[PDB]
RNA sequence: GAUCGCCUGCCAGUGGAAGGCUUUCUGCGUUCAGUCAAUCUACGCAGAGUGAAUCGGUCCCUAAGGAACCCCCGAAAGGGCUGCCGUCCGAUGGGUACACGAAAGUGACGAAGUUGCUUUGACUACAAAACCAUGCCUCUCUCUUGGAGCGAAUUGGAUGAUCGGGCCGAGGGCAGCGUAGCGCCUCUUCCCCUCACUCUCCUUUCUCCAAUAUGAACCUUGAGUCAUCAAAGGCGAGUCUGUUUAUAGUCGCGACUCUUGUCAUAGUCAAGAAGGUUGAAACUUCCAGGAAAAAACUUCGAAUUGGGAGGGCGAUCCUCCCGGUGAACUGACCGUACCCCAAACCGACACAGGUGAACAAGUAGAGUAUACUAGGGCGCUUGAGAGAACCAUGUCGAAGGAACUCGGCAAAAUGACCCCGUAACUUCGGGAGAAGGGGUGCUCUCCUAUCUUUUGAUUAGGAAAGCGGCACAUACCAGGGGGUAGC
């Protein structure tokens, strides 16, 4: 990123910076995500300017582990003098394990921690419970709150949150209401929009808190004009009531942000108007949006791309498809994977065969990868082998197991039996049936001992 | 600096001063001691006692000396510090 | 254990070479040593103690040199010969990776500038003031409500008197200020669907002139991501604009402007992250003209396991050429304690003697000179009284100023920086710091410079006005000078 150049040209600089200057920056890219400059700063300015508070050195912590480095995080910590091991340095372990699934390490060092006397504040307790709500044991938080009302510890908005999440994976929407009257029961809140909109994360299941979106509405308004945080949580209940004027509204209400609003806002808001299925609203939004030209580059072709292959309206999405790269950026293997989806449900084999092994074995991998994850294959097969066709055997092993192992043979359960029971279409290939060995099935066996 | 002062009422006493100059202007050569004994405040005692909070204050950066010689007559005063 | 001291650029500190050779430590003891009565130890007994691919040796080389052979010479011994093609010699070069055999080297004064002569951070609790809110009169997205002044017409200008024209008044939020008050980074996840990073001066003295941290700065090499232009003469998209098409309109587009790559092909590579490595030296000035080593290093010459071809038809188990040819484990031996300006070394001694280097916080100071300190080390292994003659080493001494005496020996004095000025003589370079004088503190102001160590002030110089002292290089530090013979 630029932000690399940025800093690494200054660093040679002049004009030695203030720590509040270098405080600053780090917190802004912290927010932004970037660990790796952010830690890369506070290394050298630290060679540079070295003592840090206790606090920075908890932030400094921060940065080690969540940059994936938990095993240097915690040889760093154990590097720290014990003078400087306050509640502070325990807590941001404690907060990088949240992420970091280590319940067992966690608990542990959780109660070394309580025998040691040094107490963990909200945000600790917080962490842990959501590290419950990841664990699935979501429903052992109440009873640590009971600990915490014995240890005189205000739990804040956010845990009233992981509340409402937690006595939701138990279908308590009776709790998820005492909780919300627990709030104003007790002049510790002071709650945000956080609240409400995790009241709506959940009651998206009926639609009976309308005026409470509302009130999330309201609250946003306070903190911001409008700010990004009404749009993640909201885009189901976009389409929820309101769905016409609600929704009208709020897109413009918010564009009153009037910057070219941003490839997320329109990402967030298109989507739910193809699911509210406007068409010629998603059009001309897209139209005006490369008007603005300000970086498309797949975050807006992609969905209404999709909206036309969904319908079958393929030489629509076809001509902006092969448009996009003509002024500007890439397109996404998932990209590619919905055009497969139009192909397959329409059944055209080899032309959906080459534009999925095209997707899975192109440069547009997602996190290093694109195995295609759903089980597609079933119906990529129903339509190699029982299409009728004797070379839905053949090609069927030969393309579609080859395209289905460059990541891992073990989703072929249906794979091998598909084979096996597409031979079926010509026996050639008990010389193949030594090879396939990993596990087949019993009833299938029989297709199996058929060729020999 | 480093002159001497009490450790805490200091800072109200300061800040009182600090009312009358922006209040009426950096005309406020020694004899101050009318402008702040007529906007009373009973913090001072005399007026060697006004000059060394002055300076106290003038150190912490709450007043600055400054120079408007005329003629050959020294004149001096306290501006509120802009 | 505690107050008090002494040292802090060659008596007292740090790592140690040379030397010592258990003197280090642990327990026991006090017969011997200690310049004591010694429970103490550098003392007696008893026991333990030193880890090293990288340190230092070992080793490779050679200089000064000592010899070996052969040779030459001499009564005997032995002397001479380093080229006759060898072996030893560190205070030098080579330290980590084979050995073997040739071109490059290794490799080189002095002096003076220029480098080395380390710098950072230190508290926006937490971070600032457009948005639109708001608290306001103002005002017409828009009017609407009757008044009142203001042209209309004659027929050919002295008239005659009413609709096209028209101007302030009661009510309605829109176009002008001030009024509470308050936070405008981007998820380019490909999918959001509820979450933790939120852990700091608004309350402070003690940056009231310190405590804590850092220790090189630049090429040269290889291997994974974008942007290249090699990989082709191939486009949309908004502005600017020709008129009307009306299922209701967008239809059309002549022409101008504005960014902007793909279809693959590879082709060079700019921008981040890993390893040895110049700095550790450079440039000028000179004349007295400034080590050796096939040793290591850098190439070829050859290389012998690894390949692929070798036309494989010489069983030739070989031929031509390509590929590597020291690469991962491994890395022995010996020193390692202790003191190393000293109580342990050389001085017969627990002796004011002698003993290479390397490192050395602050203040003032150009100074490593000199005071005073912290750190570190040490309190000198005889003391307690009294305060006579006498002696050693020091402070002051009137008046006198060399009268002392062989002789101003010693003692005194002068001293520093800046400025003023400076003689004879002359080999014309010098005498010359010639002689002879003045100034030296601090305070504020002004201007000058300068300074990024940010905020405009701070430190020094020089102006000019005070202010105190008998005294302002106040202590320490620091030239007596001149005249004239002999050699």
């Amino acid at each position: 990123v630029k932000v690399r150049q940025q800093l690494n040209q200054f660093l040679k600089g002049t004009k030695h910076v203030f720590k509040w200057e270098v405080g600053d920056t780090i917190k802004k890219l912290r927010n932004r995500g970037l660990y790796y400059p952010a830690l890369k700063l506070s290394e050298v300015m630290e060679e540079r300017g070295m003592n840090k508070t206790v606090s920075d050195q908890a932030i400094h912590l921060d940065l080690v582990a969540k940059a994936r480095e938990i095993t240097a995080g915690e040889n760093y910590f154990v590097d720290l003098p014990e003078t400087s091991k306050t509640e502070l340095t325990y807590g941001s372990l404690l907060n990088c394990y949240c992420k970091e699934l280590l319940t067992e390490k966690a608990e542990g060092l959780l109660n070394k921690m309580k025998e040691l006397n040094i107490t963990p504040s909200s945000m600790s307790y917080n962490s842990l419970m959501t590290l419950y709500t990841k664990t699935g044991e979501t429903e052992k938080v109440p009873a640590m709150i009971q600990e915490l009302k014995a240890e005189n510890v205000m739990p804040d908005s956010y845990t009233y949150n992981v509340w409402m999440r937690a006595l939701a994976a138990t279908n308590d929407i009776s709790g998820v209401e005492r909780v919300i009257e627990e709030m104003n029961r007790d002049g510790r809140v002071a709650p945000d929009w956080t609240t409400y909109s995790n009241m709506a994360s959940i009651y998206v299941d009926a639609g009976l808190s309308q005026k409470a979106e509302k009130a999330l509405q309201e609250l946003e308004m306070k903190n911001t004009q409008r700010d990004f945080t009404a749009y993640q949580f909201l885009i189901t209940l976009y389409g929820r009531l309101g769905k016409l004027t609600e929704v009208y509204r709020i897109w413009r209400s918010l564009r009153l942000a009037i910057p070219k609003t941003s490839n997320v806002a329109y990402l967030n808001m298109i989507q739910v108007l193809v699911k509210l299925n406007d068409l010629p609203g998603a059009e001309t939004l897209f139209k005006e949006w490369q008007a603005n030209c300000s970086t498309y580059d797949i975050r807006i072709v992609n969905v209404l791309i999709g909206a036309y292959a969904q319908e079958g309206l393929i030489q629509k999405a076809n001509e902006l498809k092969e448009k996009a790269p003509r002024r500007g950026g890439k397109l996404n293997a998932k990209t590619w994977e919905i055009f497969m989806d139009y192909y397959v449900k329409s059944g055209d084999m080899a032309r959906a065969l080459e534009c999925m092994s095209k997707a899975v074995s192109i440069g547009k991998g997602d996190g290093g990868k694109w195995l295609p994850s759903p089980e597609t294959v079933r119906a990529l097969m129903s339509y190699f082998e029982q299409k009728k066709d004797v070379n839905g055997a053949e090609n069927l092993l030969e393309i579609l197991k080859n395209g289905t192992d460059n990541i891992g043979a073990e989703i072929f359960e249906p794979l091998i039996r598909t084979y096996a029971a597409a031979g079926k279409s010509h026996p050639a290939m008990r010389r193949r049936l030594k090879m396939e060995n990993v596990e087949v099935n019993e009833a299938t066996k029989k297709l199996l001992d058929e060729v020999s | 600096i480093n002159p001497k002062v009490p450790i805490q009422e200091a800072y109200a006493i300061s800040n009182s001063l600090y009312d009358l100059f922006k209040l009426h202007g950096p005309l406020s050569v020694p004899n101050t001691w009318l402008r702040a004994q007529e906007a009373g405040v009973s913090g001072l005692n005399s007026k060697t006692h006004m000059k060394l909070l002055l300076k106290w204050m003038r150190g912490k950066k709450m007043l600055k000396l400054i120079c408007n010689q005329v003629g050959s007559s020294k004149k001096f005063f306290h501006t509120v510090l802009p």
